[PDB]
DNA sequence: GCTAATAAACTAAAAACTATTATTATGG
DNA sequence: CATAATAATAGTTTTTAGTTTATTGGG
C-alpha cells in the first residue's frame, strides 16, 4: 500500500514519495492450526498463560502487580509498561529524510543491511517534479552519490537509517 | 575465545587525586572518579563480562582484606553493577572528595610494593576464563621514585613478575600530557584518551566464541570446513523479566496448551497439527511438520559458479552472512582457498549454492561473495578472507510495482543537481549510525538507574537538519528546481 | 559435638551470600557425609535428629537460587540418598516429613531449575517407597494428584539429562486407586505416541538420556497390572523391542528397554505368534 | 513440497506421507552436463588434496 | 456510505560456549 | 569378577532463526 512521505532535506527539499515493498516473501497465510487428534477442533483447545509467582504454590498473579525488570549491569532494572512508555521516543510519522551524500564506491555490496529492497516511487501528483526526480536520479548514478536518508518505518516504527 | 576482561582501577590517594601538580584544574580526585564512573556505565550498556576492582594506592587508614598497611580496597574484582555505581557516588564529585578525607582521608601513605602485593591476589582471586588484565592508573605524581630505592626496586621486580604473569597495568597522563614528560621515570616499567573514558562509548556487544562452523559439501564427494558468522545484528529490546510490581519477585507463566473444554492439559502428541483449506482441513503432525521442513543435512553443497556482474540492487535479501575456512576434518581448505583468493581477479564469477542451515529445516540458494585477505596497513583485517552470503531471493522475494514508466529530464537537471549532490557531498562516515531509540533507551537505563534527575536524549549523527547543509549547500538546490509549483506543495 | 558443632556453625557460617561460606558449608557437608559413611547405632541415633534439624534447616533457611546454596544442598540430596541405601524403617515418622519437604523441593528450582537437587529428590523418595509402601504413604495419593497435574504439563523445557519421561520415576506405592489408573492411562496414551516418536530411528533424533530416563519407568512400575493383552496397544509395546541399530558406550539404554522387556514378559501374550525365530534369536 | 503434502493429505490422509518430491528436488540440482566436463579436473583437485583430519 | 493486508512487535527459539561421568577397555 | 579404566553425551548462553502484536482498508 502506499507509504505517503514528502522526502525533505535542509530548508528547500521536500519531495512527495509513496514507498512499496520489492522484495518481499509471501508467508503461508492459513497456519498450522494445531487441532486435537481425537476431536480435530481446535476450539475445544485452551492455551493458558499462568502466570504463577516464584513460590512452592506459584501463586499466579496477573501482570496488575508484575513488572518488567531489566538485567542491568549486576542487577535489574524493572521498568513498568508506563514507565518503559514514556522513556521512549521515536520520530513520528511516515518520515523519511536523507542525510546526506558520498559516493556509492565507499559502500560495497558485502556492507550492505537490511532485509528487502524497497522501490520508493517518484514526485506525487507532480509530474514535472517526478522527472526532475529522475533527472536526480541520474545525478546520483553519475557521481556514484547515494541518498543516505533517516526513515522511520511509519508514526507507529522507530526511525531505521537507510539509503 | 571466552574470557572475563579483568581490570583493576588505581587511584592515589595521598595527593595525586589532589594536586594540580602542573596544571590548574581541582583536585584530580573529581575528574578521575567521574572518569571512571563513566567508563562503569559504559562495560554496563556494552560489557558485561568484564572484572573489575578499583584500588587506593596511599592509605592513611586501611580498608583492604589484605590488612596490609597503606591499602585501601573498595571494589573487589567483579562485573559491573549498580552496587559499585554507588559505591563511586559517594565518592563522586567534591561533595566525594570530602567523603572521602571524612573516612580516611587524602594525604594518605602509600605502599607501592604492597599495592602490587594486594593487586595480584585480587588477580589470583578470580575463578573464571580470563581474557585480559590490566591495572588502571592515574597519577599526579608521574615519578615518585624519589621513595625508598627498595620500595622502587621491589616494585619493578613485582611489576616484572606481573607482566610475566601477563598483568597489564596502564598509567595515564595526569601530571604532563604530552611529549612523554609524564612518567618521568616510571616510563621504565610501564611502555589522551580520557576524552574516551569520559565519553563512556557503550551499547556494543560482539562476538566472543565461535559459532555455526559447516562444511563445503561443494560436490557428492569433497566437503571443505567453514564457519558462518555474523557482523551485522538487529538491536534487541533488552528482556523484560516479568518481576513482582510489588515485589520485584520474577513471574512462572505457566502457558501450557490445554482444552477450552473439559479441563485437561494437552500434549503435542494427542493433538495434530492441521490446515483449514477449502474444504478439507489439512492434518499435520510436529514430526510431520519437521519432516516437511526436514529436507538434507546442512553445509554447502555447490550448485554453479555465477559472475559478480549479474548481481544487482534489486538482488539483494537479508543482510549477508560470512564463512571464513576452517581446517578441522578437511585438510586444504585454507590452502585452496588461498589459491581461489589468489585467483579471484579471475574468480569474479562467485560460488553457488543452496545452503542448508541445520538439519530439520530446508536449504535455500545463497551467493557467495569471495572476501579477500583485505588486511590494512594498520593490520586490520577488514572483510576477513573468505565469503559473504548474499542470499539468493526466490519468486516468494517479491512484491511487484506498478509500471508507470518514467522518463529522463534535461541534462541542466542532472549536471545542476550533480554539482549539488557533490557541493553537498556528506562526510562519509560508516561507524557514525546509531538508533535514537536505541541511545535514549540506554540513557533511560542508566539514568532510571540511579536517581537521575532526566535521562539525557542523545542527538545523533543519524539526525537530519536544515540549515547545515543549506549552509554548505544553500538555496541554490531550490532556486534550480525552475519547474512550475515544485514539490514544495 | 561434632555432629552439634557442624549443626551450629554450618547454621551459623550461612550468614549473607558468601558463596565461600557456603561452599566450605558444603565442605562441612562432606564432612558430616563421610561422618555417617563411619556411623554407631549410638551415632545413628543421634545423626538422625541431627539429620531432622540441620536438614530442615538447610531445607527451609537457605531455600535460595544462591550458588552456595545450589551446590551444598546438590550435595545435601546426593548424601541423603546415598545415605538412604540403609537406615531402616526407622525412617517412617520422619518418612512423611522429608516427604513433603522433598515435594516442596520440587515445587521449588527443582521445578524451575531442576538439577542433581532433582534427581536426588527423585532418587531418594522413589527408593524410600520401594523400602516402605503403605505406612503413610497416602499423601503420596495427593502428591501424585499434582504431580501428574504437573505431569500432563507440556512444558518440556527443562534439561534433557533431567527430562522424565522413559525409563525410571515409577510409582504404585499407593494402592493404585483409580486416581492413578485414570491419570495412567492417559500416561499411557503419552507414552505410546513419544515412543513411536523415539523409533525413528533413522532420523538422528536419539533423545536417550534421562529423556528416555524418566517416565517408562513409571511405566514399568505401572504396566505391570494394566492394559491386559487384549488390543494393537499389546503389539505396539511388543514391537516396541525391535531396536532395543547399535549403540555402544555401554549400550545401556537399548539394554535398558531389554530389561523392562523382561520385566513385563507376563504382559507378552495373544500377539508373540508371530516372528519366533527373529525374537528368539 | 508443501503443495504436493496438500494434495497427498487431501485425497489420502489416510496414507503416509511422500518426501519432499523427486521432480521438484529435481529441478534444484546442479547441471549434469558441468559435472561430466568437471569430474576429470574434479578428480584432479579432489585427489591433489585430502579432505580429512 | 465498510471495514485491513499489515509489519511498531511478536514473545521466541535448538545455537556447543562447555564438558563429568561413564566409559567397560585394564591394575584390585 | 576381577577394580582409580578415561571417551562422548551432555550440562552451557548462545543470536538467531517464526512468533500476532499491530492500521489502511470494498461498501
Amino acid at each position: 500500500i502506499h507509504w505517503p512521505c514528502r522526502l525533505t532535506i535542509g530548508s528547500n527539499l521536500s519531495i512527495r514519495i509513496a514507498a512499496y515493498k520489492s522484495i518481499l516473501q509471501e508467508r503461508v497465510k492459513k497456519t498450522w492450526t494445531v487441532v486435537d487428534a481425537k476431536t480435530l477442533k481446535k476450539e475445544d483447545i485452551q492455551k493458558e498463560t499462568v502466570y504463577c509467582l516464584n513460590d512452592d504454590d506459584e501463586t499466579e498473579v496477573l501482570k496488575e502487580d508484575i513488572i518488567q525488570g531489566f538485567r542491568y549491569g549486576s542487577d535489574i532494572v524493572p521498568f513498568s509498561k508506563v514507565d518503559e512508555e514514556q522513556m521512549k521516543y521515536k520520530s513520528e510519522g511516515k518520515c523519511f529524510s536523507v542525510l546526506g551524500f558520498c559516493k556509492s564506491s565507499q559502500v560495497q555490496r558485502r556492507f550492505f543491511m537490511g532485509n528487502q529492497v524497497l522501490k520508493v516511487f517518484a514526485a506525487r501528483d507532480d509530474e514535472a517534479a517526478a522527472v526532475a526526480l529522475s533527472s536526480l536520479i541520474h545525478a546520483l548514478d553519475d557521481l556514484d552519490m547515494v541518498a543516505i536518508v533517516r526513515y522511520a518505518y511509519d508514526k507507529r516504527a522507530n526511525p531505521q537509517v537507510g539509503v | 575465545y571466552s574470557g572475563r576482561d579483568s581490570l583493576i582501577f588505581l587511584v592515589d590517594a595521598s595527593k595525586a587525586m589532589f594536586e594540580s601538580q602542573s596544571e590548574d584544574e581541582l583536585t584530580p580526585f573529581d575528574m578521575s572518579i567521574q572518569c571512571i564512573q563513566s567508563v562503569y556505565i559504559s562495560k554496563i550498556i556494552s560489557s558485561d563480562r568484564d572484572l573489575l576492582a578499583v584500588v587506593f594506592y596511599g592509605t592513611e587508614k586501611d580498608k583492604n582484606s589484605v590488612n596490609f598497611k597503606n591499602i585501601y580496597v573498595l571494589q573487589e574484582l567483579d562485573n559491573p553493577g549498580a552496587k559499585r555505581i554507588l559505591e563511586l557516588d559517594q565518592f563522586k564529585g567534591q561533595q566525594g572528595q570530602k567523603r572521602f578525607q571524612d573516612m580516611m582521608g587524602h594525604g594518605s601513605d602509600y605502599s607501592l610494593s604492597e599495592v602490587l602485593w594486594v593487586c595480584a591476589n585480587l588477580f589470583s582471586d578470580v575463578q573464571f576464563k580470563m581474557s585480559h588484565k590490566r591495572i588502571m592508573l592515574f597519577t599526579n605524581e608521574d615519578n615518585p621514585h624519589g621513595n625508598d630505592s627498595a620500595k622502587a626496586s621491589r616494585a619493578r621486580t613485582k611489576a616484572g613478575d606481573l607482566r610475566d604473569t601477563g598483568i597489564f597495568l596502564d598509567l595515564m597522563h595526569l601530571k604532563k600530557p604530552g611529549g612523554f614528560d609524564i612518567s618521568l621515570f616510571y616510563r621504565d616499567i610501564i611502555s589522551s584518551k580520557l576524552e574516551d573514558l569520559l565519553r563512556k562509548v557503550r551499547a556494543k556487544e560482539t562476538r566472543k566464541r565461535a559459532l555455526s562452523r559447516l562444511k563445503l559439501k561443494l560436490n557428492k564427494d569433497i566437503v571443505i570446513s567453514v564457519g558462518i558468522y555474523n557482523l551485522v545484528q538487529k538491536a534487541l529490546k533488552p528482556p523484560p523479566i516479568k518481576l513482582y510490581r510489588e515485589t520485584n519477585e520474577p513471574v512462572k507463566t505457566k502457558t501450557r496448551t490445554f482444552n477450552t473444554s473439559t479441563g485437561g492439559l494437552l500434549l503435542p502428541s494427542d493433538t495434530k497439527r492441521s490446515q483449514i483449506y477449502g474444504s478439507r482441513q489439512i492434518i499435520l503432525e510436529k514430526e510431520e511438520t519437521e519432516e516437511l521442513k526436514r529436507f538434507d543435512d546442512p553445509g554447502l553443497m555447490l550448485m554453479g559458479f555465477k559472475p559478480l556482474v549479474l548481481l544487482k540492487k534489486h538482488h539483494y535479501l537479508r543482510p549477508s552472512l560470512f564463512v571464513y575456512p576452517e581446517e578441522s576434518l578437511v585438510i586444504g581448505s585454507s590452502t585452496l582457498f588461498s589459491a581461489l583468493l589468489i585467483k579471484c581477479l579471475e574468480k569474479e564469477v562467485a560460488a553457488l549454492c543452496r545452503y542448508t542451515p541445520r538439519r530439520n529445516i530446508p536449504p535455500y540458494f545463497v551467493a557467495l561473495v569471495p572476501q579477500e585477505e583485505e588486511l590494512d596497513d594498520q593490520k586490520i583485517q577488514v572483510t576477513p578472507p573468505g565469503f559473504q552470503l548474499v542470499f539468493l531471493p526466490f519468486a516468494d522475494d517479491k512484491r511487484k510495482m506498478p509500471f508507470t514508466e518514467k522518463i529522463m529530464a534535461t541534462p541542466e537537471q542532472v549536471g545542476k543537481m550533480k554539482a549539488i549532490v557533490e557541493k553537498l557531498r556528506f562526510t562519509y562516515r560508516s561507524d557514525s549510525f546509531e538508533n535514537p531509540v536505541l541511545q535514549q533507551h540506554f540513557r533511560n537505563l542508566e539514568a532510571l538507574a540511579l536517581d537521575l534527575m532526566e535521562p539525557e536524549q542523545a542527538v545523533d549523527l543519524t539526525l537530519p537538519k536544515v540549515e547545515a547543509m543549506n549552509k554548505r549547500l544553500g538555496s541554490l538546490v531550490d532556486e534550480f528546481k525552475e519547474l512550475v509549483y515544485p514539490p514544495d506543495y | 559435638c561434632s555432629l552439634l558443632r557442624l549443626q551450629e556453625t554450618l547454621s551459623a557460617a550461612d550468614r549473607c551470600g558468601a558463596a565461600l561460606a557456603g561452599h566450605q558449608l558444603i565442605r562441612g557437608l562432606g564432612q558430616e557425609c563421610v561422618l555417617s559413611s563411619s556411623p554407631a547405632v549410638l551415632a545413628l541415633q543421634t545423626s538422625l535428629v541431627f539429620s531432622r534439624d540441620f536438614g530442615l534447616l538447610v531445607f527451609v533457611r537457605k531455600s535460595l537460587n544462591s550458588i552456595e546454596f545450589r551446590e551444598c544442598r546438590e550435595e545435601i540430596l546426593k548424601f541423603l540418598c546415598i545415605f538412604l541405601e540403609k537406615m531402616g524403617q526407622k525412617i517412617a515418622p520422619y518418612s512423611v516429613e522429608i516427604k513433603n519437604t522433598c515435594t516442596s523441593v520440587y515445587t521449588k528450582d527443582r521445578a524451575a531449575k531442576c538439577k542433581i537437587p532433582a534427581l536426588d529428590l527423585l532418587i531418594k523418595l522413589l527408593q524410600t517407597f520401594r523400602s516402605s509402601r503403605l505406612m503413610d504413604e497416602f499423601k503420596i495419593g495427593e502428591l501424585f494428584s499434582k504431580f501428574y497435574g504437573e505431569l500432563a504439563l507440556k512444558k518440556k523445557i527443562p534439561d534433557t539429562v533431567l527430562e522424565k519421561v522413559y525409563e525410571l520415576l515409577g510409582l504404585l506405592g499407593e494402592v493404585h486407586p483409580s486416581e492413578m489408573i485414570n491419570n495412567a492411562e492417559n500416561l499411557f496414551r503419552a507414552f505410546l505416541g513419544e515412543l513411536k516418536t523415539q523409533m525413528t530411528s533413522a532420523v538422528r533424533e536419539p533423545k536417550l538420556p534421562v529423556l528416555a530416563g524418566c517416565l517408562k519407568g513409571l511405566s514399568s512400575l505401572l504396566c505391570n497390572f494394566t492394559k491386559s493383552m487384549e488390543e494393537d496397544p499389546q503389539t505396539s509395546r511388543e514391537i516396541f523391542n525391535f531396536v532395543l541399530q547399535i549403540d555402544l558406550k555401554r549400550y545401556a539404554v537399548p539394554s535398558a528397554g531389554l530389561r523392562l522387556f523382561a520385566l513385563h514378559a507376563s504382559q507378552f501374550s495373544t500377539c508373540l505368534l508371530d516372528n519366533y525365530v527373529s525374537l528368539f534369536e | 513440497r508443501l503443495f504436493q503434502c496438500l494434495l497427498h493429505r487431501a485425497l489420502h490422509p489416510r496414507e503416509p506421507l511422500p518426501p519432499i518430491q523427486q521432480h521438484i528436488w529435481n529441478m534444484l540440482n546442479p547441471p549434469a552436463e558441468v559435472t561430466t566436463k568437471s569430474q576429470i579436473p574434479l578428480s584432479k583437485i579432489k585427489t591433489l588434496f585430502p579432505l580429512i583430519e
